[PDB]
Formats: structure tokens, C-alpha cells, sequence
RNA sequence: CGCGGGGUGGAGCAGCCUGGUAGCUCGUCGGGCUCAUAACCCGAAGGUCGUCGGUUCAAAUCCGGCCCCCGCAACCA
RNA sequence: CUUUAAUGUUUGAUGUUCUAACGUUGACCCGUAAUCCGGGUUGCGGACAGUGUCUGGUGGGUAGUUUGACUGGGGCGGUC
RNA sequence: AAUUCCUUGUCGGGUAAGUUCCGACCUGCACGAAUGGCGUAAUGAUGGCCAGGCUGUCUCCACCCGAGACUCAGUGAAAU
RNA sequence: GCUCGCCGGAAGACCAAGGGUUCCUGUCCAACGUUAAUCGGGGCAGGGUGAGUCGACCCCUAAGGCGAGGCCGAAAGGCGUAGUCGAUGGGAAACAGGUUAAUAUUCCUGUACUUGGUGUUACUGCGAAGGGGGGACGGAGAAGGCUAUGUUGGCCGGGCGACGGUUGUCCCGGUUUAAGCGUGUAGGCUGGUUUUCCAGGCAAAUCCGGAAAAUCAAGGCUGAGGCGUGAUGACGAGGCACUACGGUGCUGAAGCAACAAAUGCCCUGCUUCCAGGAAAAGCCUCUAAGCAUCAGGUAACAUCAAAUCGUACCCCAAACCGACACAGGUGGUCAGGUAGAGAAUACCAAGGCGCUUGAGAGAACUCGGGUGAAGGAACUAGGCAAAAUGGUGCCGUAACUUCGGGAGAAGGCACGCUGAUAUGUAGGUGAGGUCCCUCGCGGAUGGAGCUGAAAUCAGUCGAAGAUACCAGCUGGCUGCAACUGUUUAUUAAAAACACAGCACUGUGCAAACACGAAAGUGGACGUAUACGGUGUGACGCCUGCCCGGUGCCGGAAGGUUAAU
RNA sequence: AGGACCGAACCGACUAAUGUCGAAAAAUUAGCGGAUGACUUGUGGCUGGGGGUGAAAGGCCAAUCAAACCGGGAGAUAGCU
RNA sequence: GCUUGAGUCUCGUAGAGGGGGGUAGAAUUCCAGGUGUAGCGGUGAAAUGCGUAGAGAUCUGGAGGAAUACCGGUGGCGAAGGCGGCCCCCUGGACGAAGACUGACGCUCAGGUGCGAAAGCGUGGGGAGCAAACAGGAUUAGAUACCCUGGUAGUCCACGCC
């Protein structure tokens, strides 16, 4: 769980690490690795589309099975690995047929468990099945958006989607951020919450703690110039303007929700 | 002080070389003028 | 030096703007209440409108000189 | 003239449903060893969304510009 | 006070003498609670102040060692 | 040539880069060189760069570029799939000695190695743009085993030495040896083998994976160095012999032991922690489409081929970049003796240089420095500059505190040399002898030789024992900022910025926002414990009142309201 | 273990002196800060002019930057010298 | 040694004793829709607030959180604080019955350790109602009180602290 380091040096007097003994300290499973490129925040044009991103540290991409398209075949959890790309753990599982894959490590799952996908599986953390067979009131994650897509919602650590009701062909999901969205019942999900729940408890402490994570220093507006930003200028910290983004759009209170092809689906707004 | 000209032939021939000019319309417009001025050193090469 | 505003019963403030009749509250006085006070109730007195002069049928009011007060300004070498 | 009622008729503002336009950065197959793309099945939305024209609004994000003169130097005050 | 114009405010400490410094009183021209406030161990090629030590910084400079300066030969400019 | 001085983790010796004959020989001095010049990187003429094993080209890819079709765009053009290019990455193979005026792991001598073709003999199933294994990988820390290398000793050769001594524990020189092959060790990794079955590996599979069993307990992979061999070979100090007197020819002894020990190697190991650490090919292996008296593959042998390009010289600088023969800048490797923790530093070894104007004088004055009576900041904007502190072991050390520190706080004591404990201790290394054995690079036991701190006592020398170079000034109060870090390249290094943390708010993923006329990307192959914007800026106690003005959000009944 | 300490190579550039028609179109000398990390460096690509980039100074983009260089509008225009 | 102290074993009884995991009912607030209409709320009187944008009343449905009417009683349990809808699981203590057994193991206990209402604090969630602080309206000589309409922290849960 959580562990607080010692104040032996300036920069280590505030860091808090999250220790997980059940993590596989060995090497990552070879067959599921491919080259992931760091962009630095640039597009095809090479200009910075999104700032504050770059540098960091080299990490390898792991093909994780969100889809869970295999069915009715029990698996054996081999070992829990720490995934570089995700804020949650991943479980290296193996089915009874001899194929190994990675699934998002749920909350209640240990080394040496049994999980299966399909509608034949009963209720237990890890099992994946369509929502029209799942009892309402339950807790899931990795919910699909379009049937067969694979799963998109609440994948990070601790996130969980609770199901409110089932209106026949449409089931109601009460999202993580209080939002109420409906989804086609044919979609799948995975019972139980996502592990590594103490991810939020971790504090960075140092400055480079964010640097190797892949971040760049963020500069404030009232330290810039008129030619470089709406703020800045003056002769001693003069703000006096309504806070806007580096492109003029008023922030701190402005709904930019504009999709309209999906406004039938959102039932409740964040409040 | 580090002077503003560290020679590196490969970097010289890829960015300002003959072929790089020959690949684009603008470069070809450039090559058009060089012949229009009767210049001997058309591009930069060995 | 210049610009704007103000000075009204004992006090703090309206009314001047667009001239003829000055109001609100506290305070004060006499009475009532309560054994006595405050509070509350009834009734009333109290104002040279900073000062002087002019314009006008008529000046707190329109304007000017002067006196006191408040704010702004008194900067660039 | 007012208030009004049955019918016929005319279009308009909303509501529900369907599938052919269209969307599909869902699943699958072929071209094809190719996660681009095109076509073909199927499922899901659905005459919306999105786009062109006209148009109201917001708008220093962006651009072109204005911001007087006399003045015992200029500014300020004042004048024209 | 990185804020106090009036001001070198007044009082006490430090010096023989302190417009700086340190501790307080509140008369805050015109502090103030994320354009964050009051403190804070450590840290700082940081601002201000005091003491020890140490010396040419100074009282007042004195001598010596080398590179130029001066002379001789060769070469041979510049601003204007 | 005889002396002197200078650098010596460089001012030495080699590469990449980049230049482009500047390298070498002869000859020449007008012009270039900041002076003269028979001199030179300057003119003129000639010579020199020799490769299957070095590097490049080649095979294979990353960032990214081009991009058939395709999507999109007034045009130009942009993006992008299959493919195709592109190293600073990975993939086959050589070392020693000698030789030139100049080049040599390329030439010669000696000894080896690698990738393929053709043919032969004996066996046998081979075969992809397809699957798998492998290739294939991080930071940091410590230990063990060695090597380059250095010292001493033994031995060999020479000398016994121009002022006193030196046949002896004396002095000087030399004591070098690879690639490859065999052995397969210190150490490290891991349970092998066999039978059977399967929705796993876009299809298949005897290969990989998984699931049941039997048998036996080891087998196997990897691996520097050592020992043999390579080698009765080469080299080798010094003599012997000819001088164009620069050097060439000839001959040639000792060639071992011990100790210390790398930042190099085993190690592209092992442990631990976290920020979690390429891709593809070569190679190995299994099959489909197919082909089978074939073709191909395994092994041995013989022969042939291993092409093209660069190779000179400078390469921490007069040859590169700075207009200059410019006190600057330039990545990588090898890297010794004594003192020392050390690649600091001091003086030297190897090697290479004295910086291409000097000769005299010793004025003021200027710069780089040495010393200074007495006082010691009185200087001055100000302790700016100098001065002084300065190492090791040990003694000891406050307020405050986030209980880590503060702190090497401050302030102190001993430091040389000789003998003794001890003809050099503890310790390290470790042969001979004795013994056993699953017999070899083995293990116990054994202990000579070698090497070597430091502690204590006693004695003695100078004024001074960390004697030089080298090498902290410290304490008190207090403002700002938490601290490391970053920035005005070339007048501002700070209290400015960043920072982790916190708060607010937008976004339900074809997400918000941004680049782009569009497509397409980033955001993210991540999805609310995520991402974008803003403000403040560790941490402790907190963070009060106002919705009038502006902005924003919510609701839309009424008035008004463009085009149509 | 440490954005840990003292301190070389390396990087950076706080103080003074010298230099300023310098040896140098920001250097040298005597002292300095960092020095296992937000470090530094080589090779090779990508982003570009109302844009790029920026631990943000309106700094940097070939010694030039509150809008680079070259050619063309263009012999711009000038109540000014 | 003995046994009348104390302790233990066999069988049962009653209980809001403590802890963890679920479920159920009424009511409250908000959200959405239909019916429907000028008031609703509140008090000592009234006002702020809500309402023709259509409230309150009423019906249907949904989302949620907290406390558990009647049983309930100077009844019960535990050392105390303190604890009550129900259910499963783990489990402590107390009492009774007829006997056996160990054989004084006992009592108290500074220091010390542990538990310890509420309020309050820190990290992270949730957030119906109630409600410090606070604004507004009244009472009043004044009301930064008593009252009313709103209303944050907190009140609830997990892990520590006080």
C-alpha cells in the first residue's frame, strides 16, 4: 500500500511511494511488446499541438485485451505486472487452450485465480459478459460504447461504472463523474472495480518526478508577454482580465460541449 | 565561443544538395535561375 | 497657481439643478407613564441657508470677490 | 360587427414510429501478406447529424487605422 | 515594512558619535487573506547590519623581482 | 653536437569529422612569414596512398523523408497504405616480426580464419512475402576471480668508475612473445529425458505454449584468465665489421619467480529500486501452396572467387571552424615512475617542444608579484581586492527542529627521522611437503618466501614536522524565495521563472483544445484516481464580508428581434 | 536510496583585474557555482517568418529580432536635410 | 498436604455486548410528467423567501443519503464510555444445574500499557435532512440574541490522531 519515505534529503522529504508486494518483480512478458513512440506533443506538421508534454522516459507498449472476445474458457492468472502506460495494474493471464494475454487487473484478483468470459460465467470479479445478463445494481468497468468495440469507459485505477436500470434494449450507466449515460445492452463489461486504487494517494515530491513521467515545465500567463499571451505585460503583476486560454476562449466557466450527435444519450449532467 | 559553421558534408548535401533541389518545384525554380545566370557552380557537390 | 464640490436650527443630512412656500432624524423644553430613570406616548419652540455686493417683481437657488474645509494635480529632464 | 360550431380545404409549429438518403474513427470478408481506402454483409443511430448559401448575435483571437491646433519647450488648465 | 509621503517619526539596544540595522508602540499619505496572508528547520556564487580573525584597503606609502615604457637595428599601422 | 629550461591525463601518440597533396626528396628566395632566412605548411619539377579479414558500399531496420494506388485540396500541393530509403544501432572473418626518404592489422616471412559457387563420395526429404525461439537491451550499488601494467628479486652482460670512499646488502642496461586450436576452470543460468492429448500460434505443424503421467537425478548452455601449442621461430642489450661517414650488413646471452593491482575484462552477469528500460535481419527451427529415378539439405574433400571506394599528411591545431601562421572552440581511445585518496598536484620517463623579432638601459609611469616596522577597516557606497583559514585520525560541539539535521558548527591535541615491541606485528597472498579422490585448471592440511598499515614506548634534530605545490574563513541578527534547477548568448543570476502540492473549471471519447482552407494527426493506441486552461506556489495555522459594475452559468412566460 | 556532501575531466559564467584601434566583433588570469541528475555530449532528422521555439527575458531563429535574410513591387514616399 | 478462596472441564438459558458483509419499510429533499389554480410557507402579528416562467396541494415513477415509529418498560448487556428494524458469519462476557479436578495459582496495585461520548484535526469518498459560522427580514432604546427563510464546515463511512 502507501509508504512515506524519509526526510534524508531535500526532495525526498515529501515523496510518497505506493508499494505493492504482489507485483511481479521479474521481466515483462516478451511476445506482447511493440515499439511505442514518444511524440513530444507534435502532429504530422511537427508543431506543438498540446504543450507540457515531452522529454520523459522511454516506455514499451503492451497489447492489452480490452475486447475479451474469447468465450467460455477458464483462465489462470500467472502474475500481476506494473504497466508503464496505465495508472492501473495489468494481469498476465493464460486460458485453458494455451494462449496468454493481458487484461486490466481488477480489484479483487490474486496470483492463481480463475476467470472466464461470455454469458456462461456467473457473477465474480474478472468475468466479462454483456449487460443484459448482469444484475442491475452491480459494479463494472471497461464498458463498451458500440457492441463489439471492446470497451472504453472507466479503465483507470479504482474507476467503476454502476448500472442504474435496464429499459429493455437500453441499460443506464451512472458514470464515474456523476454523469448519466445510456448504452446499448449488447455491449460488454467486466465485473468489479479496477485495482491499484491507491494511485491517487501517491504524491510526486520532486520536480523531476513529473519530468521523466513525460511532462514539461508549465509557464503561467501573468509571467508572459502580450505578444505571447492574452495576459502578461504590465509592470508588477497586473492581471485585471477575465482568465482565458492562450487562444482567447474564456475559461474557469464555459461549456464547450458540442457534439449533438450524442445528445440523446446523456441523461444527467455533472452536478 | 562556437562559430556558426560546423562543417558536415552529409548535412550539407541533404539540405542544400542538388537532389533535394531537384525533388521540389521551388528547387527546380532555383535551378532554372542558376542556368539563367550562367553560373558554373550550379549546386553544392564534390 | 489650476479644476470640481461643500458650508443650512445644537448635530448629521435633503431641497438649488428648472428662482416666489425650507423637510427628515437625533437633541431640547413642558406634561403623562413608572415609587424614581431610561425607553415609549402627546404637543410645541427653534434656521442671519459662510460673508459681501450686483442682476431680478422675488436669491438658499444665477454670477463674481474673499474666508475655511475635502479630493484631485503639482509631472518629463 | 362579436362570439363561435360540423365539414371541406390550405399550409405551419411540435410528438411518436419506420428505412431507403446519409453517418458509421462497431464486428466480419474480399481486393491484399496492407491498422490507409473502396466495395460487399450485418448491427446501431436516423431524416437528425453534418455541409453549402442567406442571416442575427458574440468577437483585440486577427488586420487596416484614428487619436487636432494655438501654447513665451511640452504636459495639464484654458481658448478656437 | 521590497509598502510610511510628511520623516533622519518617537522610545529602547548596539557605537565616543548609528539618515542603515535590531526590538516595539500604531498617526496603515496609500498592508491584507490563492493578482494569497502571518510564520518557518534547511538551503542560497542573494539584500542590509554587527563581532572575532586577518592583513598595505588606509594612516603614508617604502624597497626589490620580471613584462612594457627609453635608446639602437629590421619591419611597419590607426583614429583624424 | 655539448649544456640549460618547458609540458608530461599533455604542449605525447593514434582515429572519426573536416580540409584537400599542405606528407617526402631535390632545388629556388623576388612575392607569403609582422625581423634576416642557403629555412618552412611559399614557387617550380618529380615520388608516394598496394586490403577477402580496417571503415564505407552490402543485409536489416529506428527518428523521419519519398510515396503506386487512395482521401483531400482553386493550381502548386498536403497526408498517407503496401513498399522503398535512411546509422550514431545490430550482422562473417588476422595477429606477430621485419622493411621505406614518404605508405603499411593492406607489402614480404611465419602461422590461422570467414562467407558462397562448381564438381565428387556417402547419407537423407526439401521447401515462403507464414508461426516460434533467439537476436533483445534500464539506472544504481557491492563482492569475488583475473589482465594491461609497475616494483623487487634471481639470472645474463658490462663497469669498479677524471675530488674523500665503493669486489660489495655496489651501480647501469635487458629480462618481450599475439590471432587461432585444444582443455573447458573461478563464476553464472537452469531440473533434464520420454509417452499421450488439445477450442492456442489469420491455414498447418513433429517447433513453441498449455494439460496429465512415467523415469532418473543431473545433464546441458555460457564463460575472461591460466596451462600447453603457435615458437630448437621472431625479437633482443652489447659486440663484430664497412662509411657516400646519414646508416647498412653480420652475429647474438639471460628470457623465470614473487608481490601490488585497474575506471579494462568475466559483466550484453548477480542483488536491489524505480521513472519499468528499440525494431528488423543474419542464424536456428517447423510447415502450407507444391516438387519427389529429381531438385535441395547434413558431413568430408579438392578447386575457384572474395569485386568497387577511401587508405598519404594535419586530426585539443600555422593545414578543421574563428577574414590572420589568432592566448578561443572541437567528440572517442591508450595512458607509466615517486609522493599522494585521486585522471588533483609536484618533479620526471616515453615522446615532443623553447611559443618566428631581438640586442642594451634599468627614468617616471602601468601590469603580473615578493616583503613590510607601529596601529589594524580609521579605507570606502560597501571589508571590493589581497591577507589569513585550509589535510588526516581522534576529543568535542549551541539556539532551533519538519527530529533528516543543524555540523566538517565553534574551539582543541598528535603529525619529521631512527631504534625497539618484530634480524618488519595484526592482516593479505601463498610454493614445497603429507593425504584423499566422483583424477583434474580439484579439495583439506601445510607453512617458506614476498609484501605491509597503524598503535605504543624511548631517543634525537630545526625557530617552524599537514613544512612545498595542493588545500573551508567563522560566529550573531534579519528581508525575500522553500530547497536542486532555469533565464536576458554579448552590461541585469536576482526577491524573477520553474517546482512538487493545492484549488477552480472545461471534457463521456469521432472528448475537450490545438496545427491544417480539407483530409489527416496530436490529445492517447490513454479514457474522469485521465486529459486541457488558469491562479497560487514546500510545509504549519488558516483562507473573513459583498452578486451593485464586467464576465460566466441556469431558465426561458413576456417586449423586441435578421433572412425567408 | 538520495534532483545528498567535499571535490578533478566536463558544463555553466557570480567578483575583480587586464583588455576596449584587444591575441579575441565578450577573451584571458587569480578566485568561483553544479558536479548520478530537471546532467552533459556526439551523430542524424523534424518545427520557420505575423510563423516556429521558449523553466517566459518580449529572449533565440547563422555575430542582425517588439517581427530574419535574398530577389521583386520600387527610382515606395518625404510639407524634412 | 486439605478445602469452604480462586481457576477449569461436561450441558443449557437470556440479552440494543463488540466487529464485518447484505436486505427491508415509512418519511424527507431534489429531478421528470400529467390533472389543476391563485395563493404557498411562517408567526405573537408580520416580513424576507417561493408563485401566473405557472408554485403549494394531488397522483405516478426514478435517484439517493441518514436514522430505525409501534415492540419499549426506574427492562437488558458490557469495566466504563456507551449500544436497540432484521438476517448470516466470527466471537467475548455473565448466570444456573448435578458432579469431578488442580491444590492458595489469591487481593490491591505508583510507574506502565490498552480502551475510552461528543466536539475538533489530517488523507480520501459520500452529501437527504439537520445545522455552527454567515447574509437577509423582523423584535428592540441597541439585538452582531431569543423567532422565521435560506445555508457551508460538520453531522455519516474507511484509516490514523486528539
Amino acid at each position: 500500500a502507501v509508504v512515506k519515505c524519509k526526510p534524508t534529503s531535500p526532495g525526498r522529504r515529501h515523496v510518497v511511494k505506493v508499494v505493492n508486494p504482489e507485483l511481479h518483480k521479474g521481466k515483462p512478458f516478451a511476445p506482447l511488446l511493440e515499439k511505442n513512440s514518444k511524440s513530444g506533443g507534435r502532429n504530422n506538421n511537427g508543431r506543438i499541438t498540446t504543450r507540457h508534454i515531452g522529454g520523459g522516459h522511454k516506455q514499451a507498449y503492451r497489447i492489452v485485451d480490452f475486447k475479451r472476445n474469447k468465450d467460455g474458457i477458464p483462465a489462470v492468472v500467472e502474475r500481476l505486472e506494473y504497466d508503464p502506460n496505465r495508472s492501473a495494474n495489468i494481469a498476465l493471464v493464460l486460458y485453458k487452450d494455451g494462449e496468454r494475454r493481458y487484461i486490466l487487473a481488477p480489484k479483487g484478483l490474486k496470483a492463481g485465480d480463475q476467470i472466464q468470459s461470455g454469458v456462461d460465467a456467473a457473477i465474480k470479479p474478472g468475468n466479462t459478459l454483456p449487460m443484459r445478463n448482469i444484475p442491475v445494481g452491480s459494479t463494472v468497468h471497461n464498458v463498451e460504447m458500440k457492441p463489439g468495440k471492446g470497451g472504453q469507459l472507466a479503465r483507470s485505477a479504482g474507476t467503476y461504472v454502476q448500472i442504474v436500470a435496464r429499459d429493455g434494449a437500453y441499460v443506464t450507466l451512472r458514470l464515474r463523474s456523476g454523469e448519466m449515460r445510456k448504452v446499448e445492452a449488447d455491449c460488454r463489461a467486466t465485473l468489479g472495480e479496477v485495482g491499484n486504487a491507491e494511485h491517487m494517494l501517491r504524491v510526486l515530491g520532486k520536480a523531476g518526478a513529473a519530468r521523466w513521467r513525460g511532462v514539461r515545465p508549465t509557464v503561467r500567463g501573468t509571467a508572459m508577454n502580450p505578444v505571447d499571451h492574452p495576459h502578461g505585460g504590465g509592470e508588477g503583476r497586473n492581471f485585471g482580465k477575465h482568465p482565458v486560454t492562450p487562444w482567447g476562449v474564456q475559461t474557469k466557466g464555459k461549456k464547450t460541449r458540442s457534439n449533438k450527435r450524442t445528445d440523446k444519450f446523456i441523461v444527467r449532467r455533472r452536478s | 565561443m562556437k562559430r556558426t559553421f560546423q562543417p558536415s558534408v552529409l548535412k550539407r548535401n541533404r539540405s542544400h544538395g542538388f537532389r533535394a533541389r531537384m525533388a521540389t518545384k521551388n528547387g527546380r525554380q532555383v535551378l532554372a535561375r542558376r542556368r539563367a545566370k550562367g553560373r558554373a557552380r550550379l549546386t553544392v557537390s564534390k
